[PDB]
């Protein structure tokens, strides 16, 4: 990730849902991050960003696992 | 000291930079952009060309509208406030209701 | 705000981005294109050029209309709508029937 | 859906890549190229250029034409049918008897 | 198939590629270089421009004419016969006698 | 000697160089820039262009007008004062009371 | 075979590569440049433009002019003598007397 | 040989170059630059544009004239005299008394 567009239609729904958020992406920057941070300061939505756990195949695939014991779908 | 512009010229200031609420509730950080909207505050008579008489604008002051931020964009400092000079073409459209 | 675009201006809305079954069965995945499809909603007075009054413009609010993604199209936010901007120059033809 | 162009605007479907015969009974293998010719579909009114009316345009729905594939010639798909869309300006001539 | 050119358009065939001979009895080898001469085979109605009617053209069918080969000159395979494709303004000249 | 503008041009002289006083009381450094108002000193008959006569210009001998420091405009030596001239094109406003 | 000029075309001659004299009674060695006048040897109709007719030119076959070597220049072979094709727009001056 | 101008230019005569007294008493050595003004010697009969007879020119054998030295000027060599050939688009102003 790098832009804030992407978040918005998602970002949206956790924001009108109240349950906070965390951004495991293969890497989060730009003004998305910076933008993100200023979010949950002010208290609009409260989203954390870490990023994937591996690098090369081996991060698709254990960012699959985390899929599956938190009943999400990779993105 | 207000301005007077020279027929053609339409006088515009900027309206908010990403008004911070794009998308619904989320408050969209400065991500590098700005404003395309503007308030009309003075107009001059009209195009000239064609040599018959001069044609008037089509915009009153005072109306909300969406620009172009082209090349025939100027800016301006008038009493210290931000305003903008363009032609009639250079505006796209208006906002009404 | 319903908008009001300044003569020989249009006022579009672009279709679906490669409606997923070009080429009969086949589920066409997001190849890097957009759609050149869009849907009229507001109409200009029209063209001011040659002095002589202003000619009204061939398209009707309504149309299904096929346009060039040319420099003059710009882009824009209605009430969080996604709409298109450009001159008649820059369409093309209307889908009928 | 059949089309409709927007006045001075010409509706063509190519005809043959390279044909395989050029220079007589020789089969020329798909040298790198494209076919210039094709056939008229549908046509719009005409120019509006000059204020003065519209004055129609010189081609005949279902002519053999001879075109240039300049910039100002687009290509789309109706009913999964490979077709161009391009001004009178860009066609060259006609291939009659 | 005998051709069509659409108003403002010439239709010419090229002559001999540096006929061995320049500079008197010496025969220039091919150094590099085409021809600038060619004869009229199909014309136009004439220009559109400035709306009136359409003026004809200047050149009447099987002139022998000196041309630019420009960007407008476009070439084509008619019959398998090598001919050219530009407008008027292309031309420079007539040899008469 | 006293100058005398070819129709269409305006002599105007340039005013003070960033006015060490913008945003209030701050005496603003010299920050690499100029100054984009002047006055009129001299006017021409206007503009040529449509053949039918000489339409005379909007501004008066003595205005106080804002103009665009473009490419058209040119700098010159009048009995050791610093001027400049420019077509009214490159005119923008004027500033009144 | 003499030429003939296709309207608002003027067929000239060059004159001599810096005659060698310049300065008074220096000759000037070939310096590497070239010779801007020429002679009118034939002149055709006029300009098309406006419709309206057409306006004869303002030169006379056998002027010694001085023109421009512009892009709008073409060389030309004829008899084998060397001759310069251009329009009137290219040609500045006359020298009489 | 005097000159003679073909409609809508001028032929007109450089002064000097950076008269060396610039700033009052100072000699102002060559910095490098050339000048500006120059004088009138011989006026064509004017511009043909707009078909409609020709427009006579506003300058008179004899001026002293401001002009741009841009891209339209040309310079000439006239009895062993450094004379220049532009068109009155590139005259900007006259200095009388």
């Amino acid at each position: 990730i790098s832009n804030i567009r992407e978040m918005l239609p998602v970002l949206e729904a956790v924001a009108k849902a109240g349950k906070p958020l965390l951004i495991i992406a293969e890497d989060v920057e730009g003004e998305a991050l910076a933008t993100l941070v200023v979010n949950t300061m002010r208290g609009i939505v409260k989203v954390a960003a870490v990023k994937a756990p591996g690098f090369g195949d081996r991060r698709k695939a254990m960012l699959q696992d985390i899929a599956t014991l938190t009943g999400g779908t990779v993105i | 000291m207000n301005i007077r512009p020279l027929h053609d010229r339409v006088i515009v200031k900027r309206k908010e930079v990403e008004t911070k609420s794009a998308g619904g509730i989320v408050l969209t950080g400065s991500a590098a952009a700005k404003s395309t909207r503007g308030e009309v505050l003075a107009v001059g008579n009209g195009r000239i060309l064609e040599n018959g008489e001069v044609k008037p604008l089509d915009v009153k002051v005072g109306d909300i509208v969406i620009f172009n931020d082209g090349y025939g964009v100027k800016s301006e400092k008038i009493d210290n406030e931000e305003v903008l000079i363009m032609s009639e073409s250079d505006i796209l459209a208006i906002v009404e209701a």
